[PDB]
């Protein structure tokens, strides 16, 4: 079978250098002809370079002429792209794909790029109570606003993980270069606030842990 | 450059034929566009599915079919199935250069449409002392996977300090979403009224508090 893998990305800060690679296997990587492509945190698809079976014509669009380079190693059935003077607009998922006769069949699993100043944050950690007595029935929802905080991921867990039916973990927003995000769990009425609920949010990147009670 | 466009979103029912178009702004697209499409699915799986106009990959199903039609590109699914709800993207080459479209998602009715369930949350004392105030909406379970969120503060519609996640895929297979309000202390305090609006399918569920 088809396989592309790309790597080398990470954290980089605008300005920087960095090499991708896309490693392939199962097919002659030699004959075909190949391309990045990249998918924007909103979620736009944005092609970035093209090389041709033999590397002699290369193309880019205008906003990457003259920082990335593409080049290919057909000794190693490895696709690489040199990236220079990054720019926070370069944040991205990177894939490679192959020119299959002129479909863009076979896709890797593409590797994470963010370029950005910010530096290592903590994420402040407030409660999400109903507040307004005036609930709607049998069942509350409460939840937890992780704001502030740099670089991704971080996990929620409720109760330790004893909570898990009826959690919602949002996505992340980029607010000021930090992300924040939001978790909620609806728990039967009887429940809270006689026993206790408690967000557990950790953030790997600064090695934090905070443990945030619902009280109402 | 060319602006590729294609619809934003489309539901069909399983079983029946759908088509979705692809644009270009430079006037008409023809057969040296060479017109792919790509399929994502969830967990950015990238899938391509026709290229050159209308030549199918090997392993994609026969329902798939592409076509230029009235001067645009397009795609064909023929007895769409539930396995189909994917965003469909397009790609038009432009003498060395590919140009792509924005996406359209595609949902497949694979059970039956669920309004959101809305929950609007007042900042909490601790933010107030930083000086700021986060108010959060959470909409979770609904299907179709797009909603419209439109935020009032004392009657008057909201332009500025909002941001709404786009929508996620749930384990029931439903959608959730969350949208921000970011005020300053001052500003909450000098308001009394405030809503989160969320549009779905046509109906508009409100969540509001003073």
């Amino acid at each position: 079978e088809v396989q592309l893998e790309e790597s080398g990305g990470g954290l980089v800060t605008p300005g920087g250098s960095l090499r991708l690679s896309c490693a392939a296997s199962g097919y002659v990587f030699s004959t075909y002809d190949m391309s990045w492509v990249r998918q924007t945190p909103e979620k736009r698809l944005e092609w970035v370079a093209f090389i041709s079976s033999g590397g002699g014509r290369t193309s880019y669009p205008d906003t990457v002429k003259g920082r990335f380079t593409i080049s290919r190693d057909d000794a190693k059935n490895t696709l690489y792209l040199q990236m220079s003077s990054l720019q926070s607009e370069d944040t991205a998922m990177y894939y490679c794909t192959r020119h299959f006769y002129a479909v863009l069949d076979y896709w890797g699993r593409g590797t994470t790029l963010t370029v950005s100043s910010a530096k290592t944050t903590p994420p402040s950690v407030y409660p999400l109570a109903p507040g307004s007595a005036a609930q709607t029935n049998s069942m509350v929802t409460l939840g937890c606003l992780v704001k502030g905080y740099f670089p991704e991921p971080v996990t929620v867990t409720w109760n330790s993980g004893s909570l898990s039916s009826g959690v919602h973990t949002f996505p992340a927003v980029l607010q000021s270069d930090l992300y924040t995000l939001s978790s909620s769990v609806t728990v039967p009425s009887s429940t809270w606030p006689s026993e206790t609920v408690t967000c557990n949010v950790a953030h790997p990147a600064s090695s934090t842990k905070v443990d945030k009670k619902i009280v109402p | 450059q060319a602006v590729v466009t294609q619809e934003s979103a489309l539901t069909t029912s399983p079983g029946e034929t759908v088509t979705l178009t692809c644009r270009s702004s430079t006037g008409t697209v023809t057969t040296s566009n060479y017109a792919n499409w790509v399929q994502e699915k969830p967990d950015h799986l990238f899938t391509g599915l026709i290229g050159a106009t209308n030549n199918r990959a090997a392993g994609v199903p026969v329902r798939f079919s592409g076509s230029l039609i009235g001067g645009k590109a397009a795609l064909t699914i023929t007895g769409a199935q539930t396995e189909d709800e994917a965003i469909y993207f397009c790609a038009l080459w432009y003498s060395g250069h590919w140009v792509f479209g924005g996406g359209t998602k595609l949902t497949v009715l694979g059970q039956p449409k669920s309004s959101p369930s809305v929950t609007l949350f007042p900042p909490s004392s601790e933010e107030l002392e930083t000086n700021k105030a986060t108010l959060v909406c959470t909409i979770t379970d609904f299907y179709p996977g797009v909603v419209t969120v439109d935020w009032k503060v004392d009657g008057t519609p909201v332009t500025q300090g909002m941001e709404t996640t786009n929508p996620s895929k749930q384990s029931n297979n439903k959608y959730m979403a969350s949208s921000y309000l970011t005020l300053t202390a001052r500003a909450w305090e000098r308001h009394s009224s405030y809503s989160c609006q969320v549009t779905h399918e046509g109906h508009t569920v409100e969540k509001s508090l003073s």
